């Protein structure tokens, strides 16, 4: 066994395209339609439940997500992947702020650590 | 240190007092040892106060984490099971001697944690070098089915022992209180019986009183433009 | 090791460190020089235990010489203290500390300044005007604190110095048979060959 | 210098409106082992004071003979030995406190903590501790060992300051000691449920009480506790 | 602390006081020293409070995990699982332990783990500080294929004896009977066990 | 602790601190650490506090029954060696001192022993006593000359003790200076470290080092 | 031997009206040997200021951590470190060495920014906080200081009064200390200026 | 191995005024985490316009006590009832404390009363007997966080006159009986709010030419 | 050791082992613990060899000159001569000390002098190292007022379970029945009492 | 401890003793004789903790001082000899022993011989051409045992005594601030005043 692919899977292309990464990009536009709008008092995000079967409880699963107490976040494009990226979010909010700061991180810089864990999908092994 | 948590009718109420010592000296004259692991599981704790305040902050953090993985309200079992797992391995060298109390979907639950990892459920716990004055209180008024408002009695009045009768307790009690399908209570300085009565006189000096030798000019700002 | 002195003057830095190397009963060498050339401008007197002082001294002069080579420039000695005292801050927490203690004895050709600095082992850095090690000071600094003027000649540094190790020679029940004597100034570093 | 070989735990006092009251349960441990359970460490010294003893067994009867004979020898060529010349409290606290702080000067202490509970010729009430340092002190309220952490707590909010002494009935301060003393055996792992109990009163003079025990306990809340 | 475990006609009964101590205080006067590791199999704990109770949890986990893959674990396999855990880290633990189970095959089994981390099937076991005095009265009074009565009659008198001499046990008399019936608790208080 | 005593030309010089410490914690800055055994007699203080008071009071008893019964001024040699073999008495007991007496007789002229709680007795011209002893010793072995002035000589053993004073954490608080002539000891004076220091930065233009 | 009593020295640290003070010995020595007159025990980043007692090594190498931590701080944030955040900073600090601990006994000071409110906080060596309202010790001599602050201070002193009061609390409880002295610096800390002011005291 | 010393905590505290002496001490006993006596005296009268307190170890505090007591009245008997004078008891006192160097009373010991000249005297002992005549001295547990306040607002020590700044002192003005026990009270319930071991209440014994008074204060009993 | 003194109707009886143990090395396997300081005083000795003989040597020198001045002495007089040696020796002394002697004004009467040096006087006494293992069956099987022969029985099933449990204890049971028929002495050897 | 040497030369005993006295960290004293006569003809150096040494020294002086004035005649180097080493070997099981070491350099005028006697604290006696305690033995033993002749002048003497010096301030480690010199021959103890 062991993970014997220690090489990158995205490479860049003789035109100087990141093929995984456009490919990433064509299965969002795939995706359902979530928005954003950011007032003077407040920020509102939004999407459809595209449920799959009626026979489905389609409040038992959350699209919209809380990440930090005063963080929200939503997704377009595939699901499973949103879960354990929400998963990581709420946990790198902990382990690389509040547990240092003893507070909840800014929203970029929360982002900026999202941002970060999905780069790295993009060069890692 | 005192710390009590009492068991009553519907729910469970934690309580300590205020003074934090450096040996025979008092660091803090008013200290909050009620700590929140969750919005509904407090606790409060006794021994090296740096772990007692460091162990509640990472169980809490992970518990938080757990509540959004599992969609559900977290539990005191939870929180009992992960700093007995935490401390055991660490063989009594995080001093964290803690009474923690909570409400949850399950009910009212109030449990005791010792640095070495054992565990004690009651109805009535003490802790802290003024366990054996608050215990003598609990021992002598505790009743099966108390009144939230016969609760919070007997446990300031344990607290109040130990502030009185322990040289290591004093200054003020600290409350909490944790209804079963309510938002838990943290009723700080519920009691203040130990205000410092007003000096003989004023220390106030008059202006030029210190001998100077040179005064600049600190700049706490950043570079300027231009 | 013993004593090892130090004195920052008007345009130079004196070390003055015992020649003396004692291994419990015999004294078996009387011409040591406990010293290393860290840069051009640079000078690094050391005592402390046996092995550990001259391992350490050689380990730091093989560094400095390395960032020489590499930026084809001279550290100014508050830089070179700076890495030393950390180097001795990340030794106290090892498994085996290094037992070192040093002065730093350099001139700044960009400042124009001599810099004397004392750094201990557990790395604890000071400035001065004047430093010692060990038993060193407990001799010596009444004479400094008296004689003393940051406005001092070389030559009367070195007058100073003398007087500091003639109470030495009187008081002290140790035999360190006398001290080499370098000067550290804008030409460089030079051995005072008569002392 | 020794150990303690054989030990008895708490004795508990307090001062009350006409005289004071005091007591001590009636084991002898020997370690963990509660070994001898049939031993009286109040000892009353005439009909004014009694004696509550700690600590070590054999020097409590070593104190228990040196009491016996300060009683025989102040009858000695003493016309009024039952009159005015009796013993006082203040007269056998003060032999005591003399022989414990001799013995520990020597480095070889009589290894027990002592309470001196008694009522005065002008009907003021004693209580005085003396233990294996020869330290003294004086309260309203009084303990030993594990009595001092938990039976003071309960009987100071009785007798918290001196002015509540002539506010405390003889009902309310027996009351108080009967209940610090179930509190001890509750807590206590080294106390046993039978004890004696001595009231000193001006007026009504020596009550001693022998084979009290232990009783109204609360064990009801047992059976609803499950698991760890 | 006081407890043993007694093999009878019916099946295994457990015994055990309610007191935990540190040094001359009693912390806890009312503690449940008989947890289950399965529905019914049993352990009374004995030493370190931290080890012990480390230990139980290690091994509750353990045939929880059992039962999902092989179903009902046996009593012997529930002690063989105590034993590795105390035998192989006998340098950082002091746990004594007695495991109490019921099978339908081998009915009513008693297991006991002293400090070393060794293994010994008995048709009864005591264990404890409180154990000590109580040797001499359980060796002339245990018969094997006694009644469920005559065995929490014997148990009841022996924890009491155990309770009266030892300073370290004490409160109330707790007890747990293992039969094809099912589990039944089981308390008696001072009032009741002291004048016997 | 800081004492020191020097002879020269015009009799004995006797200078000390004025610190004391438990720990880190100073329970005094005005301790006398010279004792006055008698008119013509003096002793200084280090180790054992109690040990040099009472021991060297004790001396001054001894001293006076001496002349008592001898009719004439007891020899510093003599009063010395009584101190001497009473402490040697004590030897291994766990009596602390390390003291300077000092004397100016006829037969013997200005005298001092330095006498020690592990017997040690030493006849000697310039002693130094205490925790800062080696800061003293420097300004001392610098400036000492025979034929010092009695206004010199005070100076210079007032500037030893704020030398010990500065530098040494367990010395300090103010100086107290004796001279010891042949018809008895004068009294110059008790100086505050706090107000020396400054005065003689300033006067003397030492302590660079240091901002004022 | 004591690691947190080889070198010396004392920080206090105090709240007034619309201002904090915070406050330090200048010596550094060899238990009885006096090294330094020119040791100063407060830094500051930002508008935050950073008292620090102990282990003069610990001194200096958590003040190189703290200005390297609120310099990154600073580039990612966009902003200044608040004292609040630098507290809980230093206390995570700290507790990362349970096991192996800076011999050292920090103290906060500094005004928040947005609020303007004064903030005043000490720590253990292994990061426990000690948030009070009223003052702050540390240092080989806080026994003394606790009894000067404890008398001497007052609420709501404006910042000439306050610097008479916390200059006191130094420098006397510095002279029943043989390890503390040898100067003393005192920072007046207000929204937007910060005065600094070295005392005359005894060399000794 | 049996131990015969212990602390009984408590704190003391002598000041010598200009024609007066109090010697003050919290009424408070202990031993670790517990209190024995919120009430047990501990500074004396023992006669000869003397008061005393040995501070520490209770019982050698006590025996120490009962013996100068003991000395003041054989003083009488063997001298012809010569009062004892403030300077002859101080040295009689070293005799007792010197007479156990090898096995010490473990006390700090201070006496207050008038001189022979009818100025305030305080004199303070260590353990063993060495001792020294004193304007003020604090004693026992807090003594660390009493005399520096003690420095700064008796002695005025680093404090200057306004307007010279730093070069002329603040003028040593001598203070009234009243002015000491305002020093005195605000001492005590400073340590109080600091120390465990301070507090229950505060007993002053003050020293004139008419005699010795005594005056009592509540302090904080947590 | 095991030993033990039961008062019942007739008199008193003292019971006791005969082995004599070095570290695992049975030194005497046949010893008499169960010393005559009069004709109808006996004691049986606990802790130190030296110490216990050189101070049963001492009483009955005592008892010896006490008989010759003033007649019999009370088996309370035996005992308070024992504690006298005890206590004032207790920093230099091992003895603990059980003593049963026979009045025909007092009859019975037992005294155990513990390693303290402290007396205690009671129905029945037990001692010695295997008496730890008997705290639990004598507390629930003595009465008072036994026959000689239930008395006997009590003893020897008492000491047989202290000699099964205790390495310290074993070989052969001696009693001695002290009633005013005078001093009768019993042995009983494992074959009998092992079967109990 | 400190140096004492000692040489039996053809018609007289040559005995060099250290100046030296360090406490600790400082050196008192660079003058101090560590010797005294015993009778006109015997002298004792000594070496060994402070205190007892002067006190042990005096003490035997008094005693032989004594016994010269009650029989008007001078104790054999000999009879002196042997009761100073009762005196130490009574010392040794005492409460408190005496830790002295002496040499004893007397010239016999009934023999017309120089002896010298090397007694530890122990009591242990030998009569030797040439001796030491401590460390010195160890430096100066092997000159001695080849440069000595039993028919050196007095001079030939103390120039062998000076290259044992000489080699002692070489390898030693403790600077013991030379050394005095005395002779003892048949015109009694004079000391060497320039060495
Ligand atoms: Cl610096
Ligand atoms: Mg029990
Ligand atoms: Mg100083
Ligand atoms: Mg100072
Ligand atoms: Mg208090």
């Amino acid at each position: 066994m062991t993970d014997r692919y220690s090489f990158s899977l995205t490479t860049f292309s003789p035109s100087g395209k990141l093929g995984q990464i456009d490919y990433a990009l064509t299965a969002v536009k795939q995706g359902v339609t979530s928005l954003g709008i950011k007032a003077t008092n407040g920020v509102v995000i939004a999407t459809e439940k595209k449920s799959s079967s009626p026979l489905a409880m389609s409040e038992t699963l959350s699209k919209v997500s809380l990440l930090t107490p005063d963080i929200g976040a939503v997704y377009s494009g595939m699901g499973p992947d949103y879960r354990v990226l929400v998963d990581k979010s709420r946990k790198v909010a902990h382990t690389s702020y509040k547990r240092i700061y003893g507070e909840y991180p800014p929203t970029k810089l929360l982002v900026s650590e999202v941002a970060k864990i999905m780069q790295e999908a993009t060069q890692s092994g | 240190t005192t710390i009590v948590g009492v068991k009553f009718n519907n729910g469970v109420v934690i309580a300590a007092d205020t003074r934090s010592t450096q040996g025979p000296i008092v660091a803090d004259k008013n200290c909050a040892k009620l700590h929140r692991i969750s919005p509904k599981i407090w606790c409060a704790g006794a021994g090296t106060a740096a772990d007692t305040e460091a162990v509640t902050q990472l169980i809490g953090s992970n518990i938080e984490l757990h509540s959004l993985y599992t969609s559900r309200e977290p539990r005191v079992v939870s929180a009992l099971q992960m700093l007995k797992q935490h401390l055991f391995k660490y063989q009594g060298h995080i001093g964290a001697y803690l009474i923690v109390a909570g409400v949850d979907p399950t009910g009212s639950h109030l449990f005791s944690i010792h640095a070495h990892g054992s565990t004690d459920v009651g109805y009535y716990l003490s802790l802290g070098s003024g366990s054996l004055a608050a215990m003598a209180v609990l021992e002598s008024h505790w009743k099966q089915d108390l009144t939230k408002e016969e609760a919070i009695k007997l446990a300031s009045d344990a607290i109040q022992a130990g502030i009185w009768n322990d040289l290591g307790s004093g200054s003020n009690v600290d409350v909490c209180v944790m209804e079963i399908g309510k938002d838990a209570e943290y009723l700080r300085n519920y009691l203040t019986p130990n205000v410092r009565e007003e000096k003989q006189k004023s220390y106030k000096f008059p202006r030029g009183t210190t001998a100077v030798l040179k005064e600049s000019i600190v700049n706490i700002c950043d570079i300027q433009e231009e | 090791m013993d004593i090892i002195l130090g004195i920052r003057v008007q345009d130079s830095v004196i070390l003055a460190s015992s020649k003396a190397v004692t291994r419990g009963i015999s004294v078996l060498k009387d011409s040591d020089d406990k010293t290393r050339q860290l840069s051009p401008h640079t000078l690094m007197s050391f005592a402390g235990e046996a092995g550990d002082t001259v391992q350490f001294a050689e380990y730091i002069q093989a560094n400095i010489q390395l960032y020489s080579i590499r930026e084809d420039y001279e550290l100014s000695p508050q830089a070179v203290s700076s890495f030393v005292r950390q180097e001795l801050a990340k030794s106290i927490r090892s498994r085996r500390p290094y037992q070192v203690n040093v002065l730093i004895g350099g001139y700044d050709k960009k400042k124009n300044k001599p810099e004397l600095y004392q750094i201990d082992y557990l790395g604890t850095k000071v400035e001065l005007p004047y430093g010692a090690h060990g038993y060193s000071g407990f001799y010596t600094f009444s004479l400094l604190d008296h004689h003393y003027r940051p406005d001092m000649t070389t030559e009367e540094g070195l007058d100073l110095l003398k007087l500091c190790v003639q109470e030495l020679e009187k008081r002290m029940p140790m035999d360190f048979k006398g001290v080499i004597v370098k000067i550290v100034d804008k030409d460089g570093i030079r051995q005072v060959d008569d002392f | 210098t020794q150990q303690p070989i054989v030990t008895g735990t708490s004795v508990i006092s307090m001062k009350y409106d006409n005289g004071v009251i005091i007591a001590a349960d009636n084991l002898g441990s020997y370690g963990s082992l509660l070994r001898f359970n049939g031993v009286e460490r109040l000892i009353p010294v005439g009909d004014n004071t009694v004696v509550g003893i700690s600590g070590d067994i054999s020097d409590m009867q070593h104190i228990e003979r040196l009491l016996k004979d300060l009683v025989t020898e102040n009858a000695y060529d003493n016309p009024l030995a039952d009159a005015e010349e009796a013993l006082e409290p203040s007269y056998i606290f003060e032999y005591l406190a003399t022989v414990m702080y001799q013995r520990r000067s020597k480095m070889n202490p009589l290894w027990n903590a002592i309470i001196v509970a008694g009522v005065q010729s002008n009907g003021d009430q004693f209580l005085r501790y003396v233990n294996l340092l020869g330290v003294t002190y004086s309260s309203p309220t009084l303990a030993t060992g594990f009595g001092a952490h938990m039976a003071n707590p309960l009987l100071r909010k009785v007798v918290d300051r001196e002015s509540d002494i002539p506010k405390t009935t003889v009902q309310v301060a027996e009351e108080a000691i009967v209940n610090a003393m179930r509190v001890l055996y509750y807590r206590d792992a080294r106390s046993s449920r039978n004890f004696s109990l001595a009231i000193i009163d001006k007026n009504t003079g020596l009550t001693f009480k022998k084979n009290l025990q232990v009783e109204n306990m609360k064990w009801d809340f047992a059976k609803d506790i499950k698991g760890y | 602390t006081t407890i043993m475990a007694v093999e009878f006609d019916g099946g295994v009964v457990m015994g055990s006081d309610s007191r935990v101590s540190a040094g001359e205080a009693v912390v806890n006067r009312v503690f449940d020293k008989l947890s289950p590791l399965h529905e019914r199999i049993y352990c009374a704990l004995s030493g370190s409070a931290a080890d012990t109770q480390a230990i139980a949890d290690i091994v509750q986990y353990h045939l929880e995990l059992y039962t999902s893959q092989y179903g009902t674990p046996s009593t012997e396999t529930a002690a063989s699982v105590f034993k590795e855990l105390c035998y192989e880290n006998k340098d950082n633990l002091t746990a004594g332990i007695i495991v109490a189970g019921y099978d339908d095959k081998n009915k009513g089994e008693v297991y006991t783990i002293p400090l070393g981390g060794s293994v010994h099937k008995l048709p009864y076991a005591i264990a404890g500080s409180g154990s000590t005095f109580i040797y001499g009265y359980c060796d002339k009074n245990f018969r094997e294929n006694m009644s469920k009565e005559e065995t929490v009659d014997f148990i009841k008198h022996s924890l009491s004896q155990a309770i009266k001499w030892d300073g370290s046990s004490g409160g109330v008399i707790r007890m747990v009977v293992l039969t094809a019936a099912g589990v039944e608790r089981l308390i008696f208080y001072p009032d009741e066990y002291e004048q016997l | 602790t800081t004492t020191l005593a020097f002879r020269f030309q015009g009799g004995i010089i006797v200078a000390v601190d004025s610190r004391a410490t438990a720990g880190n914690w100073v329970a005094s800055q005005t301790v006398k650490k010279v004792i006055e055994i008698n008119p013509f007699l003096l002793g200084t203080m280090a180790g054992g506090a109690a040990d040099c008071q009472f021991w060297e009071t004790w001396l001054g008893s001894q001293c006076r029954l001496h002349e008592l019964r001898e009719k004439e001024r007891i020899s510093v040699a003599a009063a010395s060696k009584i101190l001497s073999n009473l402490v040697y008495q004590y030897k291994g007991a766990g009596l602390s001192m390390g003291t300077m007496i000092c004397g100016y007789t006829r037969k013997e002229g200005p005298t001092i022993y330095y006498v020690d709680s592990d017997g040690t007795r030493l006849k000697g011209d310039i002693f130094c006593v205490g925790s800062g002893q080696t800061f003293a010793y420097g300004v001392l072995d610098s400036n000492y000359k025979w034929d010092l002035s009695v206004e010199d000589a005070l100076y210079l053993g007032k500037r030893s003790i704020l030398a010990a004073a500065h530098r040494d954490a367990y010395s300090g608080g103010s100086v107290n200076l004796y001279h010891v002539t042949e018809d008895g000891w004068i009294y110059h004076g008790n100086h505050d470290v706090g107000e020396l220091f400054w005065k003689v930065k300033e006067e003397e233009g030492s302590f660079n080092n240091v901002i004022g | 031997s004591d690691p947190s009593s080889i070198n010396g020295g004392i920080v206090v640290a105090m709240t007034g009206k619309d201002c904090v003070a915070i406050a330090c010995d200048l010596r550094l020595g060899s238990q009885s040997l006096g090294v330094s007159n020119k040791f100063e025990k407060i830094f500051h980043y930002g508008h935050v200021f950073l008292g620090i007692t102990g282990l003069a090594t610990d001194v200096t190498t958590l003040n190189e951590m703290f200005r390297y931590k609120t310099n990154l701080y600073k580039l990612k944030e966009e902003r200044a470190i608040e004292p609040e955040t630098f507290t809980q900073l230093v206390s995570s600090s700290l507790y990362e060495r349970r096991f192996g601990p800076y011999f050292v006994g920090p103290v906060v000071a500094g005004i928040n920014s947005k609020s303007g409110k004064p903030f005043i906080a000490g720590f253990d060596l292994i990061g426990c906080i000690d948030e009070a309202k009223d003052f702050i010790v540390s240092g080989t001599a806080s026994d003394q200081l606790f009894g000067m602050c404890e008398s001497l201070y007052e609420p709501n002193l404006e910042p000439e009064d306050l610097f008479e009061t916390i200059s006191q609390a130094l420098l006397n409880a510095a002279d029943r200390d043989a390890l503390s002295g040898w100067g003393a610096v005192v920072y007046i800390i207000k929204k937007d200026e910060v005065v600094k002011r070295y005392l005359k005291m005894r060399q000794d | 191995q049996f131990n015969p010393y212990g602390d009984n905590g408590g704190t003391i505290l002598g000041i010598a005024g200009e024609d007066f002496a109090v010697l003050a001490g919290d009424t408070r006993n202990i031993t670790d985490y517990s209190i024995n006596s919120r009430y047990e005296p501990k500074v004396f009268d023992c006669g000869d316009n003397i008061v005393m307190s040995a501070n520490g170890f209770a019982a050698d505090g006590d025996a120490l006590v009962k013996r100068f007591k003991n000395s003041v009245k054989w003083y009488h008997f063997d001298h012809n009832d010569k009062k004892l004078s403030i300077n002859s008891a101080a040295r009689n006192i070293q005799h007792l404390l010197y007479g156990k160097r090898f096995f010490p009373y473990y006390v700090h010991t201070i006496i207050a009363g008038l001189d022979e000249d009818g100025k305030g005297a305080v004199y303070s002992f260590d353990p063993v007997g060495s001792y020294e005549r004193e304007q003020c001295r604090a004693g026992g547990a807090a003594a660390s966080l009493i005399m520096p306040f003690l420095d700064n607002q008796v002695n005025f020590k680093n404090q200057y006159e306004p307007g010279t700044n730093g070069k002329v002192k603040k003028p040593l003005k001598y203070l009234s009986v009243e002015e000491v026990i305002k020093l005195v009270r605000d001492s005590f319930t400073s340590a109080t709010e600091r120390h465990i071991q301070v507090g229950d209440g505060l007993e002053i014994l003050i020293v004139t030419k008419d005699g010795v008074r005594k005056e009592f204060y509540e302090l904080k009993r947590d």
